[PDB]
């Protein structure tokens, strides 16, 4: 969640 | 990249105001939890996206980005609490629809000390009065400094350097005094430590309400809060 | 008093080195437990004689003194620990001869984390190249910052003056002087973390019996 | 103790 969150706009 | 302009992507990057969407009425504790966490739910999505626009902070490895903001997202929020009830004494504007008392946070067990521990810092900022360019260096530095520690590394000193170079900077065209000057600085880091010591207690007291199943944890502050 | 006097009055305030020796045989559990426990509690003594001779701190009610104290007692004994092992990279000098590695920080459940914490804020110390001056004024804000009312800002403001005054005598710029500043101070976070994380943990030994708390110590642990 | 030795010594 953070880490997709950190690598998505 | 001027101080200058550094301090004015961050203000770019400000995150947008969040309501909780909560009809005004009487706060219970049932509905002050929900409230309090499902908030901070919201904040957390809006802190990732404000963290990507600091310049250089998606240069860092994924596990410093992912690191970082583990450790400080509760002190982001606090220190977004105190710049947005700075202007009302007395009370702890969360959001537009969610503001509280110290009499309301005693419906709650435990609760009311580190209310009291937020209001004194945020008192303490209204007496210094942070002025919102500060607040943003402020804010960035907590998330810069947050974690205990080379590619990767060497680009956080130096980011965390440049944005300390900027709230210089902004207390620089204050135009008050040399003196003056180094005092506000100081007075205005000393706080950080406040900040980090209710981050440690509200995090503490979140993490026994989760134990409990009390409050709705919600997936995104649900793994803030594990990591 | 100015910035000087109150810098040569924290030099002579120091407290004398607590000597402990490092047990006979390889550190277990408790032998750890007990030589930290033991050590920290002659160390709150000595403190709480350093803390009546910081200028002004006699002046605040006792429920602020008390206040101060048992808010910050960890950080102080990590923040001297931390200028104690200053000048040994790799190392944590608890005393003369109780000088722990970081692996011996193994024999205890979750002690090693606090002791990375420590080493790494000491390296972050070193790299600044924190000199003898500038720490005598940060260990006394640190005590003075744990935070009759208006007397302790005046009080945290006359040390700032000082710490303020002692890295201006050290020649860089002005801009420099400013950052060495910041720099010096952000850290102060990073010593109340560790200081939370270290008192949890204490505690947390307390209730498994893995070593006896003395009486002070347990009063400071309380708060 | 702890006022013990703030008050007494
Ligand atoms: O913008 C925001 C949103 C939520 C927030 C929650 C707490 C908080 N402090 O202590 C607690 C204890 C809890 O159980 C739940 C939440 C908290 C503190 C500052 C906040 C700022
Ligand atoms: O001068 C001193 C004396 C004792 C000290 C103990 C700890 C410490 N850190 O984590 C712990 C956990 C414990 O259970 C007991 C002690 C500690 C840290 C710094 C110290 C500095």
């Amino acid at each position: 969640k953070l880490v997709q969150l950190l690598t998505t706009t | 990249l001027s101080p200058e302009q550094l301090v004015l992507t961050l203000l770019e990057a400000e995150p947008p105001h969040v309501l909780i969407s909560r009809p005004s009425a009487p706060f219970t504790e049932a509905s002050m939890m929900m409230s309090l966490t499902k908030l901070a739910d919201k904040e957390l999505v809006h802190m990732i996206s404000w963290a990507k626009k600091i310049p250089g902070f998606v240069e860092l490895s994924l596990f410093d980005q992912v690191r970082l903001l583990e450790s400080c997202w509760m002190e982001v929020l606090m220190m977004g609490l105190m710049w947005r009830s700075i202007d009302h004494p007395g009370k702890l504007i969360f959001a537009p629809d969610l503001v509280l008392d110290r009499d309301e946070g005693k419906c709650v067990e435990g609760i009311l000390e580190i209310f009291d521990m937020l209001l004194a810092t945020t008192s303490r900022f209204r007496e210094l009065k942070l002025q919102h360019k500060e607040y943003l260096c402020v804010k960035a530095m907590i998330l810069l400094n947050s974690s205990m520690y080379a590619d990767s590394s060497r680009k956080l000193a130096h980011l965390l350097n440049a944005v300390t170079d900027a709230l210089v900077w902004v207390i620089a065209k204050s135009g008050i005094s040399s003196q003056q000057q180094s005092m506000r600085l100081a007075n205005l880091l000393m706080l950080l430590s406040h900040v980090r010591h209710a981050s440690n207690k509200g995090m503490e007291h979140l993490l026994n309400m989760k134990c409990k199943n009390v409050v709705p944890v919600y997936d995104l502050l649900l793994e803030m809060l594990n990591a």
